[PDB]
């Protein structure tokens, strides 16, 4: 079992070469734009949710009522055999004539 | 193991456990810590810790009862299983000597190749490494190789036929649960006691005697004795009317019954339903048994109602032993003990099976059915075992 | 939803215990008024319960297997037709 990894193809088709010099539109993209209007920018810095978990709703800006509302932030089968019905009882209990000889 | 049969050589071997894991000593001392464990938890009050206890051991009597299958017997089921009569092993009973022999077989006997044909399609190919490595020493390639595809090419071949089956085990391998074994399921399996008494039971069946064997067990011709003391008010509870309004039973319910009612019972009637403690060897002891004939199926479902315990190196003793000694055809009973609900799940079920089926219905067919009734399927679902020839309805 | 509940085994096996308790309480519940040789209703919930198997380990599938029988009886078990098939594919998920 010699892994040689020896593959016949060690060339490229010219088909494929003019196939891939041809058809470019598969190696672009489009543009990725950043947010394009301020409240766009605001809601990328608070919408993670993250900072939704850890802010209030009601916009407070002084840091005294921020810190008013964040220092609330803090950081077997026995149940099922209680269902079973009661224990049973063991099936347990847990506790010739001589003849007549005929006389002489 | 001996497979007997007519027209049939007799196919004997050997099957050591001791070169395995599970020696046949680890099974049966097994049971016995089970038994144990059952007995210690017999007494316990909590809910929560008794039904911890029972879901423990079943667990366990599951594992032992694949134990058997799958370290005991080995790759000696077939042997168990209705051997294929029909004439398609004939084709290898002498292909794979020809070169088994030349192989390294020592012996190269010709029946062990056909007593394991049936189910082909059920072999297993670890089956049949053993069935080739044993068959086959020396020259480790052709020795499984060829059984091996010998086997394969004779796969999913036939369909079984209908041959009930006699076990006879010994005095410490009667206890084991042999009936649930994963390849006797489906078959109908009894237990005698040797093999003296399987022919005896010809000669009786020919001269006009023991008539549940040639009619079949009348449905109106049954005794029950339920509850002979005021003990058990759950059985009394669920089966009061079912009994009663059984059409032709009598039965005696609350006083124990007087020994005259008994001895008529298993003597005048065809079948002996009994739900109690033990096997009522209070109001009949095996020496009024004996002392009469019997003519009736006994269904006795109490603990160890069929356990013939080994009180040291000495054969087996109980009941049944004295059951089958009267002509008693089937004996139904409990090898371990049991506890209220389960084992009247099981009665309840075997009975509606049987009863309900109509006339000529195997009784093994039903129990092989009403096994899965009982919630622990293997402590209270597994006890039941058969002594006798097959019975049924007429 | 069975994804989320990963197998810390941290009392995890109590939770999804209590769920299927849950779940076969719920299909349970009524009765079919047709007839009691019928289906219970709402048995087909036990195929979604199915999915909520795995997470139980062997002694407690067999527990939950066990409280199933306190619904299920012989009859219905052996009772083997279409508008079974659901109980059929829970009961095989719990063994």
């Amino acid at each position: 079992k010699r892994k040689l990894i020896v593959d016949s193809v060690k060339e490229l088709d010219s088909k494929t070469i003019r196939a891939q010099l041809s058809d470019y539109s598969d190696i672009v993209t489009t543009l990725d734009l950043a947010p394009p209007t301020k409240k766009l920018m605001m809601w990328k810095e608070t919408g993670g949710v993250e900072k939704l978990f850890s802010l209030p709703a009601q916009p407070l800006w002084n840091n005294r009522l921020l810190k008013l509302f964040t220092r609330c932030l803090t950081p077997n089968l026995d149940e099922f055999l209680k269902e079973f019905e009661n224990p049973e009882v063991p099936r347990e209990d847990q506790q010739e004539e001589p003849s007549r000889l005929q006389e002489s | 193991l001996t497979r007997l049969e007519k027209d049939s050589p007799p196919v004997s071997v050997q099957i050591p456990t001791g070169q395995n894991k599970l020696h046949l000593r680890s099974v049966l001392n097994e049971f016995d810590a089970i038994q144990k464990a059952q007995k210690e938890n017999s007494s316990c009050t909590d809910k929560r810790e008794w039904w911890t206890g029972r879901l423990a051991l079943d667990h366990r009597m599951e594992v032992l009862i694949a134990s058997l299958e799958k370290s005991v017997l080995g790759c000696w089921k077939g042997l168990l299983l209705p051997s294929s009569e029909e004439p398609g092993p004939a084709q290898e009973a002498s292909r794979l000597q020809e070169l088994l022999q030349d192989c390294g077989w020592k012996y190269p006997d010709r029946t062990l190749l056909k007593i394991m044909l049936s189910g082909a399609g059920a072999l297993t190919p670890q089956d049949i490494q053993a069935l080739a490595y044993g068959l086959c020493p020396t020259q480790p390639e052709r020795a499984q190789e060829l059984l091996n595809e010998a086997v394969g090419r004779l796969q999913g071949l036939t369909v079984p036929s209908n041959s009930h089956l006699v076990l006879v085990l010994d005095k410490d391998l009667q206890k084991l649960p042999w009936e649930s074994m994963p390849s006797l399921q489906a078959l109908p399996v009894t237990r005698l006691p040797s093999f003296r008494f399987l022919l005896s039971y010809s000669i009786i069946k020919e001269y006009g005697a023991s008539p549940v064997l040639s009619q079949g067990v009348d449905p109106r011709s049954t005794f029950y004795v339920l509850n002979p003391h005021n003990n058990l008010s759950s059985t009394e509870e669920q089966f009061r009317a079912n009994f009663s309004s059984e059409a032709g039973w009598r039965g005696v319910v609350g006083e124990v019954p007087r020994p005259e009612q008994v001895q008529e019972a298993l003597t005048k009637h065809d079948l002996y339903i009994y739900a109690g403690h033990g096997a009522g060897a209070r109001f009949l002891d095996g020496q009024a048994v004996l002392r009469l004939s019997c003519r009736a199926v006994a269904l006795l479902f109490g603990s160890s109602s069929a356990a013939l315990a080994v009180h040291g190196n000495l054969e087996g003793a109980g009941i049944v032993l004295k059951y089958i000694m009267a002509g008693c055809p089937l004996f139904l009973g409990n090898l371990w003990d049991v506890t209220d609900r389960d084992i009247d799940r099981y009665t309840e079920a075997l009975l509606q099976g049987w009863l309900g089926a109509g006339p000529g219905a195997p009784l093994l067919y039903y129990v092989n059915q009403a096994r899965q009734a009982p919630r622990l399927k293997y402590l209270i679902g597994a006890a039941p075992i058969a002594y006798g020839l097959p019975v049924s309805l007429r | 939803f069975a994804l989320t509940f990963g197998l810390d085994q941290l009392k995890t096996r109590e939770a999804i215990a209590m769920l299927h308790k849950d779940g076969i309480e719920f299909a349970f519940k009524e009765p079919n008024p047709q007839g009691e040789s019928h289906p219970p209703l709402n048995l087909a919930f036990l195929d979604i319960l199915s999915e909520f198997s795995s997470k139980l380990l062997r002694q407690d599938k067999r527990t939950v297997y066990v409280y199933l029988e306190k619904f299920m009886t012989f009859q219905m078990s052996l009772r083997r037709e279409d508008v079974w098939l659901p109980l059929m594919s829970y009961r095989n998920s719990l063994l």
